[PDB]
């Protein structure tokens, strides 16, 4: 039920946290206590704000043939989002802005993808 | 009677910060409803009023009785700093119409049109239409538009003005049928090997479904899965297959199968579990085979072998035949299980008639085939005698037997013929296929 | 003379312009006029701010071992900056500024070019 | 000497108070002030700056006629500013470093170098301080190298630390350079571009390498490319090449690595030949003899540049098919050596003749022909009956007459009870004939 929509590429998220500064700052509007409420009651939110966060980085890189890049990662990760995306809004107010360095950001995204493999 | 409104209009103009105020006369009223993109509020007083109008106070406004029915009015805001209101997430079902959430605060503008991000001009063929309470609205959005970013754009003062920036997504429609595709399409394994096979699915979108099944048997094997998205509508999966100790009831067909909402297709694997490997021997000559001397002759034989042959030679009266053998797979496939071995016995002797035997091995089994060889000579003449009863013996040698004549004017057969004869020459004349030799000798009287 | 210290690890600079996020700001004290006086006068501080810089953006990136990363292109381009310095030192400050990657490779990829038929 | 008031060799001012300094000398020339890489000077025997900032902290030196010269060195002594920094940090190795933190205040306390993000310093390193210049770092090694360093000071129970200073080591050169060329030897047929590349390896780019062509200072046309390979870790690639080589091209070169500590030099050859040429050995004498059904080889071992494009063997002008083989006699990149074999098993007599080997390149072609004898027992054709005997041969038969490939007759006139017999025989053996004869009744 929709963990098979994930794709594998995810895994590339730790070396895309690895190349981008320790100090750049990314924009995505935090549910309130997500790591505290249960895995239902943020997740459909969470995933749309996040769609629209990593398709704001996306803008910010630029793409090179040869290699991983961090363009080519976050175009993948922005395809799983946008397929759970369609799923959540199949299957089953703002939160205000709120400013991440890239390795707590993407501990957002993982707690995520994590919350949804186990979902109803 | 369905209800009524103070004011009359079926459109309604404020200016930022200032009042907003409705009366629904209904007898029956219930509530008061108002809706912009998702955002919705129910209440329940006779009359609304919003004493401090703010762009986001542009909507709609309706009004139902218990009858069930309905009367509306549209607000819209001036507010030079707000023209639009936006969400931002596009979404579009490739071939069909999608809408760009960007109503407006004032409908009395000009040019209400989109445009595309960073100078770009929007793809030709791309075509909408605008609607002031909605946003605008795109027919018929295709995958070229995928990730395409667009802009809402008014006039006002004659200055062109557009919305926060938007970025149009779209998922597929199935127009073809996945693509399906396996590792090795046939296996056979000694029992109690691990069986592992994979099975490669490519669509647009992981929304394909992928199984294997078992046919004839409609349980669910147990699987796991690798996904790629290799860029835009270009996906990937793996599927893996395994039983970890093979059984021989395990032998069957095992199948790959993909569906989308366009249609299915599959492809099939065959596994073969054996309790033992086995070497068959299959000669493709006759295991007797003749020569004559210094002629050529080969030796072949084709075997079928799992698991893969380990020793094979080739021995010649319990002596073991080197570098004159040479043997190679019939088909270079991964489910050949075949192997070809000749001997080629050039320019062979009279003497080496006799016995080739092939002897091949794996770890299971071992089998051997025999060849019997006669090399045929033509005939000699050996012995010959004038006896005491005025009687004549002469001896032939070769193969096949040889035969003997006379005339006045594994190996080698032997053969005599006596005749007594009591001016001139008598001669034994002496023949096989082969060839021919004849002796002669001569008496006289004086 | 010092042409040899430049090794062309600087070709990766594009890739790494390509792999910064372009609202990203980095922060040189410029040395004004840069663009418009003769290479020997700005170039002598130039590499000597241009290490500081780049060893300070080198702390902001993490290894990784599998394919290049940004973490191991400037570690690169800070050895041929330390070169050019010492070389600058033994032949031979203004406030910051905060640039883009591309404007900041920019002057980099000047200063390096400052070394084809240095005097 | 000159004077100067205050008296003494250390002055602390509170940040915003007056310095005021008077050097008494009638020859005096000027004060002059120097901290960091600052500095002023000025011919004014009476220096004043009436709110000191914490950057005036510094050396101030009175000079004079004589050359005779006396200093004062002033603190100013802000809370909110405690060393003077410059971030750039450079250590050759084992030389002393020094790591310029000079403080603004000297009344502090455990004045010491210590490692930012919270590591410790490893176990070796050690420092001098000195309020007046910073601190100083023994003897530094390589492992120091991209160390991060803060320098620390306790006053009034309160602990200050500076920017970071980030500590980076010219390699001292401790072994030679090390070479290597991707051939040792090589040969071309003139026309052809050579090109060679050599590689030289070292802990850092101010490693020296040239091309030279052996017994000549002239220079030498190259190209370079170079990489950093991690830390201390450098790699050059230097690729001599010349477009046609000529003969007088042919000739020895040399490529040559140097640094403070030593030499290296490592060399390859360059062959440049006129022709396209090959030559020809046979393993074995061009006649061979053989007994009829006895197994023979042929080897034919030649030497062929540039790479042959033909091997094929040839029986009395017809293609001989499936019995010979060819291989390089070495594997490596300089052969120019192979070796062909033909193997002819268990010959018949009709089959002596001539055996060619000819091999063709783009510029020449060679043959070698062998000359093969198959030596037979005779073999007794015919016997007749005077009575001849006809026996064929290789060598020549030896033909016997008893009473109790060549062709040669022997015959005899027969004219008692009898058998008579004919020996035909060489060095190969004995086929015999019985012809018999009684008198009778
Ligand atoms: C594609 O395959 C799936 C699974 O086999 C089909 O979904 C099943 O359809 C039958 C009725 O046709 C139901 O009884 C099952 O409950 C469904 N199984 C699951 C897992 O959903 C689907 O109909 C097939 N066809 C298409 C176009 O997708
Ligand atoms: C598996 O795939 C094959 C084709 O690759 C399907 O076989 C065809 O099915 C249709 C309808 O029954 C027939 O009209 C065709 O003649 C069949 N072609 C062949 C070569 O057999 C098959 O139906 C598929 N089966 C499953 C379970 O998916
Ligand atoms: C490398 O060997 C050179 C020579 O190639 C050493 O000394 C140089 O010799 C040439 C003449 O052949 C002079 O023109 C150079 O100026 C000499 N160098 C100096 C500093 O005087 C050279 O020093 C060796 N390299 C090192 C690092 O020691
Ligand atoms: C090139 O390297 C070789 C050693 O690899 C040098 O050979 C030495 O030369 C000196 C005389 O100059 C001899 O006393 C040594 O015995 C030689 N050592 C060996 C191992 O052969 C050679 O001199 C070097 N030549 C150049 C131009 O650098
Ligand atoms: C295979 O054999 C075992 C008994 O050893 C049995 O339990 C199992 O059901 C069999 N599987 C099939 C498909 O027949
Ligand atoms: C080699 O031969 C050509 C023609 O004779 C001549 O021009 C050239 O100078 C020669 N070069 C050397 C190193 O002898």
């Amino acid at each position: 039920i929709c963990r098979n929509r994930v794709t594998n590429n995810v895994k590339d998220v730790t070396k895309l946290v690895a190349n981008l500064p320790k100090d750049y700052m990314i924009t995505l509007k935090y549910v309130p206590g997500m790591d505290v409420l249960p895995s239902h009651c943020w997740i459909s939110e969470m995933v749309v704000q996040l769609s629209d966060s990593l398709t704001d980085l996306l803008d910010k890189f630029s793409n090179i043939s040869e290699g991983l890049s961090n363009y080519s990662i976050i175009d993948k990760l922005v395809n799983i989002v946008d397929d759970l995306v369609e799923c959540v809004k199949e299957n089953s107010k703002s939160p205000e802005p709120r400013l991440f360095t890239p390795e707590e950001f993407f501990r957002i995204f993982n707690r995520s993808i994590d919350a949804f493999k186990d979902f109803v | 009677s369905p209800p009524s409104i103070h004011p009359g209009k079926s459109d309604l103009i404020v200016r930022v910060g200032d009042e907003i105020r409705l009366l629904c006369t209904d007898p029956g009223f219930v509530k008061w409803t108002f809706e912009i993109l998702d955002e919705t509020n129910e209440n329940k007083q006779n009359e609304w009023i919003t004493e401090k109008a703010e762009a986001t106070n542009t909507g709609k406004y309706t009004c139902t009785n218990k009858h069930g029915l309905s009367n509306s009015i549209y607000v819209f805001v001036r507010d030079p700093a707000k023209l639009f209101l936006v969400d931002r997430s596009l979404y579009g079902k490739e071939d069909n119409d999608t809408l760009v959430r960007c109503p407006l605060t004032d409908p009395e503008v000009t040019n209400y049109s989109l445009k595309g991000c960073q100078g770009k001009p929007l793809p030709k063929d791309l075509r909408f239409i605008p609607d002031p309470k909605a946003g605008i609205m795109i027919k018929s959005v295709k995958r070229a538009y995928h990730r395409l970013c667009l802009h809402c754009s008014v006039d006002q003062e004659g200055k062109s003005v557009l919305s926060e920036k938007f970025i149009l997504k779209v998922r597929p429609a199935f127009k073809a049928v996945p693509v399906v595709s396996v590792s090795k399409a046939s296996y056979l394994l000694r029992e109690g090997e691990e069986f592992t096979v994979t099975c490669t699915i490519k669509d647009v979108s992981s929304s394909v479904y992928s199984t294997w099944k078992r046919e004839n048997s409609q349980t669910k094997l147990q699987e796991k899965y690798n996904s790629w998205h290799h860029g835009d509508f270009n996906y990937e999966r793996q599927a893996t297959l395994t039983i970890s100790s093979a059984r021989v009831n395990d032998s069957g067909v095992f199948m790959c199968y993909a569906n989308n909402t366009f249609g299915s297709a599959n492809v099939t694997t065959t596994l073969e579990v054996v309790d033992k490997g086995f070497i068959n021997i299959f000669p493709m000559i006759n295991t007797t085979v003749f020569v004559n001397d210094g002629e050529n002759v080969d030796l072949i034989v084709e075997y079928e072998a799992f698991p893969k042959p380990e020793h094979q030679q080739w021995i010649y009266m319990n002596r073991t035949f080197t570098d004159k053998w040479e043997d190679y797979p019939k088909s270079e496939n991964e489910s050949n299980i075949r192997y070809v071995s000749e001997l080629h016995l050039t320019r062979l002797k009279g003497t080496e008639g006799g016995t080739y035997t092939f002897l091949v091995s794996n770890s299971d089994v071992n089998a051997a085939i025999a060849f019997n060889v006669y090399v045929n000579t033509k005939p000699e003449i050996l012995t010959y005698d004038r006896l005491v009863n005025g009687m004549l013996q002469c001896v032939a040698a070769g193969f096949p037997e040889p035969t003997i004549d006379w005339y006045f004017c594994f190996g080698k057969l032997v053969v005599q013929s006596s005749i007594d004869s009591s001016n001139g020459t008598v001669e034994c004349k002496a023949y096989n296929d082969v060839g021919k030799t004849s002796a002669y000798f001569n008496f006289a009287f004086k």
